[PDB]
């Protein structure tokens, strides 16, 4: 009942699958040998789980790599469908020419684990902005199954260009040819960056050796509380779809930032306290979201915390309406009661309280300038266009693109100011 | 209780991370000085040869005195 569909794409998205199946496992009590010491899962004859997945790119290497780490045996030998040729960072190599020839048993596969379910909920992605596999298959394998499914939700897990540095020159193109075809076709867009993460594993934890494995657990962390309060018991419960009508007021913005509660070090872990007071504290902070954009520089139009632990609701209320009542400059007032709770009957293995925060607010329309920015200069002067023309694709498209991105932004910006 | 029981579990995970590391440093320190021992030997052994070589090079040119036949 209230099934999801698990599909990856991009190193990227393979790597915090990877991740984030091992930490449902050794939540819903699964060892890495596929056994228990339908959400997610599937029973298998024999008494086995296989989690329905199923992982894309253009490099059969990923494979190896994902197989070779514990709770790599959960993932059936069949899911793993990858091309040979490989992207090399170039969205029309994984849109266009591989994209057209390999899809094609994506959506194959895709549709088979769909009508094996009863009820498939929504969908689940799992990819990145900047490479040409990860983005590009990703938005066509997206676009593919919403004409598909119109019925279904959409989502997406995407980590975006960080803004001091970036991994891959070309970037912008990549993640404009992604967010083009993306605002279109998706319902939440859970934006991640690396350096969000990284402050946090330095700040907030103080690991002075951080490794793309912890930050993967930490936005695991995320991906799971985002839905626990669905899979168990609560007082209040919630879904992936009461989140988005009390998330998205408008079909454009959609786009959600994210945070997990609570996190401490070492030392400062013997000290401080532990109740709704410190988990909204740490939940509003500044820093401890997952997006390269202070949210205070803005505001939200809305925001939706879902609890987990058997915890009161006075204190839940009373606080939402201090925090509410408190920092109204920073929330919007054209709305009334612009958060939503949520609260669930079970916290994560070792502790006895969480919180997951999941803001649709107007600060990532900062990010939205400074991409478009960055597309502007690499496009007046047409750097690295032989690649984006050489593959059959037009610059008109590219144009285009960036017309609809502004747009996007036109938006935001205006209804932070309106009021009535 | 139960959070000083999972503290002391970060604590010396960490104190035993970190002991190991500085154990590996060291023992790179040890196979530094160990390969400078290589280029200290060989150019004595270099050395001493051409030492050799050439003075059993000056000794048979000094050995050509005259024939008087
Ligand atoms: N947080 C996190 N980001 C990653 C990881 N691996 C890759 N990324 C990002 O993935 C981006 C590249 O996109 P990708 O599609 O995976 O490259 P491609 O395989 O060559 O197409 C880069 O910006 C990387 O920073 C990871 O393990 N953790």
């Amino acid at each position: 009942m209230r099934e999801i569909v698990h599909i990856q794409g991009g190193q990227c998205g393979n790597q915090i699958g990877a991740k984030f199946w091992e930490v449902i496992s050794d939540e819903h009590g699964i060892d890495p040998t596929g056994t228990y010491h339908n959400v997610y899962y599937n029973e298998a004859t024999g008494g086995r789980y296989v989690p329905r997945a199923i992982l894309m790119d253009l490099e059969p290497g990923t494979m190896d790599s994902v197989r070779a780490g514990p709770f790599g045996q959960l993932f059936r030998p069949d899911n793993f469908v990858f091309g040979q040729t490989g992207a090399g960072n170039n969205w029309a190599k994984g849109h266009y020419t591989e994209g057209a020839e390999l899809i094609d048993s994506v959506l194959d596969v895709v549709r088979k684990e769909a009508e094996g379910c009863d009820c498939l909920q929504g969908f689940q992605i799992t990819h990145s902005l900047g490479g040409g596999t990860g983005s590009g298959m990703g938005t066509l394998l997206i676009s593919k199954v919403r004409e598909e499914y119109p019925d279904r939700i959409m989502e997406t897990f995407s980590v975006v260009p960080s803004p001091k540095v970036s991994d891959t020159v070309v970037e912008p193109y990549n993640a404009t040819l992604s967010v083009h075809q993306l605002v279109e076709n998706a319902d939440e867009c859970m934006v991640i960056d690396n350096e969000a993460l990284y402050d946090i594993c330095f700040r907030t934890l103080k690991l002075t050796t951080p490794t793309y494995g912890d930050l993967n657990h930490l936005v695991s962390a995320a991906m799971s509380g985002v839905t626990c309060c669905l899979r168990f018991p609560g007082q209040l419960n919630s879904d992936l779809r009461k989140l988005a009508v009390n998330l998205i007021p408008f079909p454009r913005l959609h786009f959600f930032m994210i945070g997990f509660a609570p996190l401490t070090s070492r030392g400062s872990q013997q000290y401080r306290a532990l109740t709704v007071p410190e988990l909204t504290q740490q939940m509003f902070d500044a820093k401890n979201m997952m997006c390269a954009a202070d949210p205070r520089h803005g505001r939200y139009l809305t925001a939706s915390a879902l609890f987990r632990g058997r915890m009161s609701t006075k204190e839940v209320d009373e606080q939402m309406l201090n925090v509410q009542n408190k920092n109204s400059s920073y929330f919007v007032e054209w709305i009334p009661n612009n958060i939503k709770s949520s609260i669930c009957d079970i916290p994560p293995k070792g502790l006895k309280m969480a919180v997951t925060f999941v803001g649709n607010s107007t600060a990532i329309q900062e990010m939205f300038k400074r991409v478009a920015e960055q597309f502007t200069a690499m496009f007046r002067r047409k750097a690295f266009l032989h690649w984006y023309t050489g593959e059959g694709m037009d610059e008109m498209e590219f144009t285009e693109a960036e017309s609809n991105m502004n747009d996007l932004v036109s938006e935001y910006q205006q209804y932070q100011d309106a009021t009535a | 209780t139960q959070t000083l029981e999972l503290n002391r579990m970060r604590g010396m995970l960490e104190d035993d991370f970190n002991r190991k590391k500085a154990s590996i440093r060291q023992a790179v320190k040890e196979e530094n000085q160990q390969l400078d021992k290589q280029k200290r030997d060989l150019e004595k052994q270099s050395n001493n040869e051409k030492l050799n070589y050439e003075r059993t090079e000056i000794d048979m040119v000094k050995t050509r005195g005259q024939k008087r036949p």
